[PDB]
């Protein structure tokens, strides 16, 4: 309906993922979970224009 | 008809002579009987039709026979790209039935396996689940047998395993077994530990650790 | 040349119907039968049916008389089959298969030219990328083991490299396994030398097509 996309920039996890929803609000909570399955804990940015969620852990 | 195969296995050296067999419950024409070598991943390759006529480009070494309900396929020197698995056919318009396969192995000497022990990360109890892998490393013959214990107490249905194709430089199988358990459950015991039988083991190898240290 | 050319891997949800087609070039497509065969993960093969285009009579299995349908479209030399009602037991690889033609005097009665399968997967399970978690080496005489466990994602297939496909040696990818969730599930390891786990860096490369996942996991050794 609309692709939106997952940018993950852990210590260790790096790389990207997506997901297909209505909203913004319901991409970020299919991506905010995938993120702590893989347990990555950082610190969340939104791209409206190129419909991108980023996670990215403090240092790398 | 039931087109039966034997044997399941075939485990030879290169250099050897493999004679597979397929027999028929009832009586089956001879330009209706094939056969086809099947490697992993790959589509089924005819190798035989009409009982004992080569298809294009199978080399010469492959050579089938038979009538009624005995046919054979005799591969007269196995060359390494010969192992894999092969199915006899009875073709028809309306009906057409497969043997169940014959896989050809290759045999080498007896191998032990090396048993590794992974607790799970944490970055997965961080979600509330727990996996143990039990990993057996470059053993033959293929039969193992894997034994989860949790506090010394046998599991049972909560484990999967799976196994490699043969591997083409030392002929070796090897195995990962995953033993799964929620977060809470693996929080409430201390010793898991992998139990490996098999042929080149004189007794059971056991691997183990203690959740925390 | 005789090609035979498929439709792509599709997810039914069960009690749907696919239809899968199989494009023919380079022979005629008339006089010589199409059959579909196929193979459920770790079985054998089983003829489903055929059709002789020219005369497009068909022919099934007894096992699937009544949800399955096989015609051909000599306007575009492709075969089809249409399975209905699907069922998790109609998870298989589908071949179209096509006879081969003699010398001179003709049917070889045997396939000679095969598909390159289409993978259907029948399941309620939505598309889930996978979860990717270390198999830490531990401080296997002077070997160390070490892998990636690549968790809960749906459909098949992912695959992974070490390294971006610069460590080869000793890499065992197993075949995944399905759980009870309807998630796939498997393992990778590399056997390498307990001396490098101090200066060497362990990369899993995780791919998996359907979730556009690439993830690239960094294994390191637990002190």
């Amino acid at each position: 309906v609309t692709t939106y996309k997952l940018v993950i920039n852990g210590k260790t996890l790096k790389g990207e993922t997506t997901t297909k929803a209505v909203d913004a609000e319901t991409a970020e909570k299919a991506f905010k979970q995938y993120a702590n399955d893989n347990g990555v804990d950082g610190v969340w940015t939104y791209d409206d224009a190129t419909k991108t969620f980023t996670v990215t852990e403090h240092h790398h | 008809i039931v087109l039966t195969q034997s044997p399941g296995t075939l485990s030879l050296s290169p250099g050897e002579r493999a004679t597979l067999s397929c027999r028929a419950s009832q009586s089956v024409s001879s330009s209706y009987l094939a056969w086809y070598q099947q490697k992993p991943g790959q589509a089924p390759r005819l190798l035989i039709y009409g009982a004992s006529s080569r298809a294009t480009g199978i080399p010469d070494r492959f050579s089938g026979s038979g009538s009624g309900t005995d046919f054979t396929l005799t591969i007269s020197r196995l060359e390494p790209e010969d192992f894999a698995v092969y199915y006899c056919q009875q073709y028809g318009t309306s009906q057409s039935t497969f043997g169940q396969g014959t896989r050809l192995e290759i045999k080498r000497t007896v191998a032990a396996p090396s048993v590794f022990i992974f607790p799970p990360s944490d970055e997965q109890l961080k979600s509330g689940t727990a996996s143990v892998v039990c990993l057996l490393n470059n053993f033959y013959p293929r039969e193992a047998k894997v034994q989860w214990k949790v506090d010394n107490a046998l599991q049972s249905g909560n484990s999967q395993e799976s196994v490699t194709e043969q591997d083409s430089k030392d002929s070796t199988y090897s195995l990962s077994s995953t033993l799964t358990l929620s977060k809470a459950d693996y929080e409430k015991h201390k010793v898991y530990a992998c139990e490996v039988t098999h042929q080149g083991l004189s007794s059971p190898v056991t691997k183990s650790f203690n959740r925390g240290e | 040349q005789v090609q035979l050319v498929q439709s792509g891997a599709e997810v039914k949800k069960p009690g749907s119907s696919v239809k899968v087609s199989c494009k023919a070039s380079g022979g005629t497509f008339s006089s010589y039968a199409i059959s579909w065969v196929r193979q459920a993960p770790g079985q054998g093969l089983e003829w489903m049916g055929g059709i002789i285009p020219i005369f497009g009579t068909a022919n099934y299995a007894q096992k699937f008389q009544g949800r399955v349908t096989i015609t051909a479209d000599k306007s575009t030399s492709t075969a089809y089959m249409e399975l209905s009602s699907l069922r998790s037991e109609d998870t298989a690889v589908y071949y179209c298969a096509r006879e081969g033609e003699g010398w001179f005097g003709k049917p070889l009665r045997a396939f000679e030219f095969w598909g390159q399968g289409t993978v259907i997967t029948v399941s309620s399970a939505s598309t889930k990328g996978p979860s990717v978690f270390p198999l830490a080496p531990s401080s296997s005489g002077g070997t160390a083991a070490l892998g990636c466990l690549v968790k809960d994602y749906f459909p098949e297939p992912v695959t992974v490299s070490w390294n971006s496909g610069a460590l080869t040696s000793g890499v065992h990818t197993f075949p995944a396994v399905l759980q009870s969730s309807g998630l796939y599930s498997l393992s990778s390891v590399v056997t390498v030398p307990s001396s490098s786990l101090g200066t060497q860096t362990y990369i899993c490369n995780v791919n998996h097509k359907p979730s556009n996942t690439k993830v690239d996991k960094k294994v390191e050794p637990k002190s």
